[PDB]
DNA sequence: TTCCCTATTTAAATTGC
DNA sequence: CAATTTAAATAGGGAAG
C-alpha cells in the first residue's frame, strides 16, 4: 500500500509498494496486484519511491520528470535506497547543486565552520538522545545516563581537535553500550564480526540507520562523502556521521529490546519502518541538516 | 581466417547445415561451429547455404563480425537472441 | 567472496527499446516487444538505457544498481538517470570533486577537464571511419571543441559547449557521407533515429562512470539554459562525439538498421574499453587532489 | 577483451552457470556466451565458477586457444562431442 | 557444382588413435573414445593418419578422397598411403617433373632443390622459442647440410645422409632440453612418442602436397637402402626437422599430453599456411620449365 | 566377397567388398558382414583392392607394408579406382622406380618413336575392335566394319602429324556411331550435353572406361597425366587415350544394348563389370602397354 | 525469482546405404 | 550416406513474493 512520509512540511515522499506503474488517461497512475488502480497527486507529491514488486513505464517516467517530480528507487520499506537521480532546485529549467549542497560545502570547506558543524552535530546527538524517549531500555532522565550526557557535553564544549571529538564519541558509545547492557543484565563488548544474534541484530539496525541517513541526505540532495566526524577516506563516512544520531538513541534500544525477544529479521524490518514513520525521524534529520546549513 | 558458424534453425534442416558446414568448419558447442577457413571457402559456404533450401538460420562470426547471416527468426538487437 | 569486476571492467551495454527489464532467474533480461528476452550482461553492463514502452522491475533495478549498472530513461533536456546509490562510490574522489566544484577557479578547471575529455575520446577510441579521426573536418570539429573547452571560464560560459561540437560533428558527418539530416529528435528516418538511440548508448557508458567512480550528476560541469540533464550528459558528451555519432553516421551511410547501429556502438565501446575509459577518466579529474 | 564461454553442463547446474556467466556475457544461442570481459573479470568469473562446485562443464575460448576449462569428459584437439 | 576448394588453402590435419573412421550423416568422423564421434572437415582436411587400433571404411574414403584428402597409416618405417586418383590432377607439373626426373643429372638437380628447402622451411616460419630461430648450432648444421646437398654426388651417397641430420637434431635439441633419449619406435617415454607422432604429421602434409598437385609418390627421390617410403620422406623431412621437431621437443619439455601437442602443430600449420607453402614450393620445381 | 582380376600372368587382383579387414592370429584376414572371416594369400598377391563397405586396419597395413604388397581403394563393381598407393620395384629393400615409364617416356621425349607409339596404340584400338566380339549389336566382321578398319589402317599408316591422327579418331568415332545407330535403326549424333538415356548410357560407359584406363595404368605405375594424342594441357588425357581403345569396342555395344533394352544404370555397370572380369580386359591393356613399351 | 512446466530445438545416435 | 529420431538438450513462459 502507498505510504506518506513527511520531509519538511507536507507529505511529499511517497512509498509505492507491489504494483505496476503506467500512464492512464494522460496522467501517471499505478495498479496494485489486488486489482485497484490509484492515480497520484502532483502538487502533493515531490518524491516517489518504489519497493519490491514494482515496474514503471517510460512515459510515466517522462511525465513525472516533466513538470517537477523526482522519482527514486529503494529497498523494502523505503528506508534504504539504491537508485536515484540527485536533487536540483527545479529539475527541468535549471541543473545545479542545491542550496543545501551550497551551505553544506561552505561549512565543509571552512575549517572553523567545519569544527563548529562537528560540535553542532554532536549537540544534535545530545538532542536526539534527549528527544527520542522509549519505554524500553534505559531511561534518559536518570542519574547515570544524564551524567554521561553531561560528561559528553563537557567533552564537546571543551574540545578543539577532531581526534578529541572522536575519542569523546568513542567513550560515549562504549558507555551507552555498558548501561544498555546493564539494563538487561548481560555483559557485552562491541565487535563487528560477532556472529551472535545480538550483534548481528544491532548491525541490521545500523544498516537501516544508514538507509534512513542516506534517504535524508538524498532528500536534500547532498552527497555521501563529506563527513564531519570520520576521515575523508572513510567509505561513506557522512552516512555514518548522520546515522550515529539514530544509532545511539533509536537503533540501540529498538534492536536491543527486540533481540531480547529475539524475533525475526523481516518483522524487525517492518517494525523499524513503522517506528520510522510514526516517530517521523527523516524529517528530524532534515531539520538537523537545515539548522547546520543555515546556522 | 578463423570464422565461427552458429546455427539456430530446427531439427531437420540442422542436419543438412551440419553436413554442409562441418565439411568446412568444426563443431564445438552444441551448434557452434568454428575452425580455420578461406574466404573462397566462405563464398562456397554462402553458395551452398543459399542452395540448402529455405528455413535455415545461420550467422557466421569471423572473430567479431556478422559476415553472413542467412535466415532470421528473431535477433534481440545488439548481438543476442 | 565474489569481489566482482569494477565499472572500469564492464564492456557490454544496452539501450533497450520497447523492452521490459525484468527478473529472470537472477539475470536482468531486457525482454523486447517481440516475445524474447535479451539477457543483458548485468555485472558487465555499463547501463540499460530504457526507451518508450520499457518497465524496469524493482528486483531487476536492485540487481542493476548493486552491480553498478545505472539504468536511465532516454525519451536532451529531460532525461533522468537513476544512478546507483547503495554501493558507496569512491569517497576520496567524491570529496575532492565538490572541492573542485565549490571553488569557482577549481570548478572551471574540472569543467574544462570534463569537457576536454571528449577530445581525449576521439584520439583513444580510434574506431571512426568514413569521417575518419584525422580528416581535418571532424578532427577540426574536435579541435574546435577542445579550444572552446580549454578556456571554460564558467559553468554558464561554456554551458552549451558540447552542443556546438555535436552540431559540427553531425553536420560534417552528413556533408561527408552524403546526407542532409540536421540535429532533430522527431525527424523519423534511419539517421536522426540512429543518433537518438546512439546518444542514449553514449549515456549508457556515462551512468557507470558516475555511479561507481565519479561523484554524482548533481554537481555538473555545465550549468545554464542549454545545459540541463546532469553531469551524466557531460560524461556522455565525451563519448557522444566519438563513439555514438560516428557509428550512427556509418550505420546510416551503410544502410544499417537501428539494431545494427546499437550492436556496432556496444562492440565499439567494448573493444575500445570506452566504459572503462569513462570510469578511469572520471577518477582522473575527481581524485587529482 | 574478447572471450567466449560455452556451457555443456546438465540441469539444474546449467541454469546456475547461465546465471553466473550471463551477468558477464550476453547470450548468443544454444549456450555460447560471447562478449568482452577484462582479464581480472575472467579471473573472478573463474573464481565463481570454482565456487559453483562440481558438475561445471565450461570450456572458454580466447580466439582459437582455450583460455580455461573447468570440468571435462572428453575434449580432443578439435573440441567435438 | 562448386569450385571444389583448392588444397593450397585447406586448413585441418589429424592423427587419430583407437578409433573407427566412418561416415555418419554424410560426414567423415573420429571415434577417439567409446561413443565420442567427432567431425572431420574434408574441405579443409589435409590428411587423416591412423594409429594403432584404427580403421577407416570405404564410405569415409569415397567422401574423403574427392578433393585431395589422403589416408596413410602409422605403423622412418614402412608406410603405405592412399592418394586420391579419380580426381584427374593437372598434368604440367608431372610432365615436366618426369622430363627432368629421367635424367639423373636433372633428377639430382630436383633432389638438390627440394633438399635445400630445409632452410626455406626455417625461413618462412620464424616464430619459435627456446632454441628459437637459431641457437648458433641449428643454423650451422642446416648450412653444412645445405652445402652437402649442394654438392650431391649421387643418390646412394645421400641414401642415409639425412639420417645423420635427423639424429644430430635429436641429440642437438636434447643438450638444451634435458633428457638422454634415443631414437626407438617402441620406447614408451614422451620424447620418442611425440617425435614419432610428429612424423605422422609430416608424412600427411607431404603426401597431400603430392596428391593434389599431381606426383604419385613411389617414384622416389633419395632412394637407397635405408630411406624407405619414397619422395614423401623427401618432402616430409622438410617440415619434420624444421617445424615439427621444435614443437615436439617443446611438448616433451613442457610435459603436456598428445592432444594439445597436436593442437600446437595444427595452429602452426594453419597460421603459416604450410601445405600452401609446400604446394607452391614444389611447383617451383615441377612447373619450372 | 573376393573377386579376381588378372593383370600380367597370374590372377592377383583380389577385390574385397563389404568386409572388416583386421589382424587375425598375426595375419591379415577380412571379416565380411555375413560374419565369416577369410584370409588373404601373400606370395600370390601384389595388388589388393577395397570396394564399398571395406575397412582395413593399421597393424594389418604394417604387415602388408612389411612383406611386399600394394593396396588400393575402389568404387562400385570393385574396379573403378579413387584412392591408391603407387607401384615400385619392391617396397621393402629399395624403393626404386618401376621400369614402364622408363621405357615409355624414354620413347616419348623423342618425337619419332612417340609418333610410332601413337600409331601403334591406334593399331591396338583396331585390334580391340577386331579381336573382341559380342553376341549382340554390330558384328565386327561385316563389310562396313572391315571397310573402316582398312580405311583407318591406311589413315594411320601414311600420316606423320597428330592433327591428322585426331581428325582420323574423330572421323572414326562419328562414323562408327552412325553405323551402330543404323544397326539399332535410329539416327543419332554424339552430344555430351544431351540428357537422353542413349547419350547418358554412352557417357556413363565412357566414365567407366576412363576407370579401366586409370586402373590399367595404376597396375604398372604409369600415371594418368601423360597423353599421347591429346595435348599436354589436357587433364587426364592418357586416360581418355587408353579408354578410346575400348570406348569404340566393348563399352559402345554394351551401352547401346543397355539403352535399347532399357535396363537401369546400376545393372549396366554390373554387366560392364562382368564383361571386364570374364574376358580379362585389364590384362589385355597391360599386354598392350607392355608391347608398346619395350618395342 | 525461485521455480515448473513445457513447447523446443536438437543431437547423435540408429541406420538403411 | 542420408534416408530422423529422440533429447543431452533454455529461455522462453506462468507464479511468486
Amino acid at each position: 500500500m502507498q505510504k506518506q512520509i513527511l520531509t519538511s512540511q507536507k507529505r511529499n515522499m511517497y512509498i509505492l509498494s507491489r504494483c505496476k506503474v503506467l500512464v492512464k488517461n494522460g496522467q501517471v497512475c499505478h495498479l496494485h496486484e489486488d486489482g485497484n488502480v490509484y492515480t497520484v497527486p502532483y502538487a502533493n507529491t515531490v518524491f516517489i519511491g518504489l519497493a519490491e514488486g514494482t515496474s514503471i513505464t517510460n512515459e510515466a517516467m517522462s511525465m513525472l520528470a516533466a513538470n517537477g517530480v523526482i522519482v527514486f528507487w529503494t529497498k523494502g520499506g523505503g528506508y534504504d535506497m539504491f537508485a536515484a537521480d540527485i536533487i536540483c532546485h527545479l529539475p527541468q529549467a535549471d541543473y545545479r547543486p542545491t542550496k543545501y549542497m551550497q551551505n553544506w560545502v561552505r561549512l565543509w570547506l571552512d575549517e572553523e565552520k567545519k569544527l563548529s558543524a562537528a560540535k553542532e552535530i554532536l549537540k544534535m546527538r545530545v538532542d536526539s538522545l534527549s528527544t527520542h524517549v522509549h519505554d524500553f531500555g534505559v531511561d534518559v532522565e536518570n542519574k547515570r545516563v544524564s551524567s554521561i550526557v553531561n560528561k559528553f557535553d563537557k567533552g564537546v564544549t571543551q574540545a578543539t581537535s577532531f581526534e578529541s571529538l572522536l575519542g569523546h564519541e568513542g567513550t560515549f558509545v562504549k558507555s551507552l553500550y555498558k548501561e544498555y547492557a546493564l539494563e538487561y543484565e548481560i555483559e557485552f563488548k562491541r565487535d563487528h564480526k560477532s556472529a551472535d544474534n545480538y550483534n548481528k541484530f544491532l548491525t541490521l539496525g545500523n544498516y537501516y540507520a544508514y538507509g534512513i541517513a542516506r534517504s535524508s541526505l538524498w532528500a536534500l540532495g547532498i552527497d555521501n562523502s563529506f563527513p564531519l566526524l570520520h576521515g575523508s577516506t572513510r567509505r561513506g563516512g557522512l552516512v555514518f556521521d548522520v546515522a550515529d544520531i539514530i544509532k545511539t538513541s533509536i537503533i540501540l534500544p529498538l534492536a536491543f529490546h527486540a533481540a531480547d525477544q529475539g524475533m525475526s529479521n523481516t518483522e524487525f524490518k517492518r517494525s523499524c519502518v513503522a517506528y520510522f514513520d510514526k516517530n517521523d525521524i527523516l524529517a528530524y534529520l532534515i531539520n538537523n541538516i537545515k539548522r547546520l546549513c543555515m546556522e | 581466417m578463423f570464422i565461427r558458424i552458429k546455427c539456430f534453425s530446427k531439427q531437420p534442416i540442422a542436419k543438412k547445415v551440419s553436413r554442409e558446414v562441418s565439411a568446412y568448419l568444426e563443431y564445438t558447442g552444441n551448434n557452434t561451429w568454428e575452425g580455420h577457413i578461406s574466404g573462397q571457402g566462405v563464398s562456397n559456404l554462402q553458395t551452398k547455404l543459399i542452395n540448402v533450401g529455405k528455413g535455415v538460420k545461420v550467422v557466421c562470426n569471423y572473430q567479431d563480425k556478422v559476415l553472413f547471416a542467412i535466415g532470421n527468426v528473431a535477433m534481440s538487437d545488439t548481438g543476442s537472441v
